[PDB]
């Protein structure tokens, strides 16, 4: 059971007519937009029962749909706002009360008022305490990712150039920096804990990889600073013998 | 068109039954739960559509009532991959055709800590000494990490990571600030610590 929505991460100008898609072949009937946000749950923007038909949900203002196809259900900002800027979902379902929704993994659409409010992520690692160390034969390392705007970032640790897993915790979300902004930048943190021998072997490598989803060549860039295009933002350290 | 959901918010331990609920004023065709990982599809649990029905999926226990406007979830002998968002949503009810979802219950599901070490620790940049954060780790599950009420300090929630080839799991939080005042011995002051609460030097 697949319901598809790309892209994943999605930066738009204010104002500029922007297309969502989402397309699933299980011949299913009825396709659902919900919104998503902070406080306010998942909020159905439009559905559709069937082809070539479509109604309102609860927050259509703003949006458009169409249903030409039976296995496609684009959702189209016309002139898209910042109070647009949301995670949203595609569901479809058969009809009959019965049945239930198959998700798609969701579209974090961030609407900017200016492209001047994006900003890549700066990243520092934090390395362990010798404090820590003595008293329980660990050392946790703690990675910063600070400075973002849009939050459209995945952190990942590596290890001697392999991705870890095992021993690594990350905020699940990001915090607002500013939080009275509307246009807050963000802040992420994670640990990566290992064995305090392993922290003092000094052949022993460790980098926090952050990917940033940012701006293409499509988006126009006027600013005095590097312009904040997709891309990865490490930091890194080496094991310690003093 | 509105589904209410209690608790909103529910800390529970590792092994411990718990039940969260669904309640609307209107009556829908049928009530569907579902489970929600952080920015990941919600994916399907159950749907409900007769008065009275009581739905069993192993651990996961779904009533409906008879008069078909509450249902319950209940789950036996919560596990830490529990943790997740629990969704009701109601559909139709003989005017129109949407599916509308209430607010969730946020489950967080804490694992057992077999040896809690609660210790706050100072860490610095790789880069620059000058740059630190402060490291609040080893805590039990039921510990409760605060924000902060100055806001030139940033706190984070609790996360817990798992060492897999030491089969040990421990919990942490960080804090950092820019402020001359900012000390690890103060960083979590906003929090209810243990008086035992390692702090060196
Ligand atoms: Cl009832």
């Amino acid at each position: 059971m697949q319901v598809t929505q790309n892209p994943r991460y999605l930066i738009t100008v204010t104002g500029k007519k922007l297309t969502v898609t989402c397309s699933q072949n299980m011949n299913h009937e009825y396709m659902s937009w919900y919104r998503q946000d902070p406080g306010l749950g998942l909020r159905q923007i439009y559905y559709s029962m069937n082809v070539e038909v479509t109604d309102k949900g609860d927050v259509p203002e703003g949006y458009k749909v169409s249903r030409k196809e039976k296995r496609n259900f684009p959702l189209i900002l016309e002139s898209p706002s910042p109070n647009q800027t949301s995670l949203y979902f595609c569901a479809s379902r058969l009809t009959g009360r019965v049945h239930g929704y198959t998700f798609g993994s969701g579209t974090r659409l961030t609407v900017v008022e200016d492209l001047k409010n994006v900003f890549p992520p700066e990243v520092a690692v934090f390395e362990p305490s010798e404090a820590e160390i003595s008293h329980t034969q660990k050392a946790t390392l703690v990675c910063l990712a600070t400075g973002f705007y849009p939050d459209h970032v995945e952190l990942s640790w590596w290890v001697n150039g392999k991705e870890v897993h095992s021993g690594v915790c990350t905020d699940p979300q990001p915090l607002k920096e500013q939080p009275a902004l509307n246009d807050s930048r963000y802040a992420l943190s994670s640990r990566l804990r290992v064995s305090a021998t392993f922290w003092q072997n000094p052949r022993n490598h460790f980098r926090c990889q952050v990917q940033f989803y940012g701006l293409s060549e499509n988006d126009e860039w006027t600013q005095d600073r590097a312009k904040p295009v997709t891309q990865i933002v490490s930091a890194e350290a080496w094991g310690r013998a003093d | 068109q509105l589904l209410e959901q209690s608790p909103q918010f529910l800390s529970i331990q590792e092994g411990e039954n718990l039940t969260v609920y669904c309640n609307s004023s209107s009556v829908f065709s049928s009530l569907q739960w579902y489970r929600q990982e952080p920015g990941e599809g919600p994916v399907l649990l159950v749907t409900v559509v007769t008065g009275g029905e009581v739905k069993k999926l192993k651990r996961l226990t779904f009533q409906f009532g008879d008069a078909r406007k509450d249902s319950s979830l209940h789950i036996t002998a919560a596990q830490p991959g529990d943790t997740g968002l629990y969704l009701c949503a109601g559909y139709g009810g003989g005017s129109n055709y949407k599916l509308t979802f209430g607010k969730g219950t946020l489950l967080t599901v804490n694992p057992y800590i077999q040896n809690p070490d609660p210790a706050v620790y100072q860490l610095r940049d790789s880069k620059s000494s000058d740059k630190s954060v402060c490291l609040f780790t080893d805590f039990d599950s039921q510990t409760n990490v605060s924000q902060s009420k100055d806001s030139d300090v940033y706190i984070t929630d609790k996360c817990v990571l798992d060492m897999r080839s030491m089969d040990f799991k421990s919990n942490s939080a960080v804090a950092w600030s820019n402020k001359s005042d900012f000390a690890c011995a103060n960083a979590f002051n906003n929090s209810i610590i243990p008086e035992d609460t390692f702090f060196p030097s």
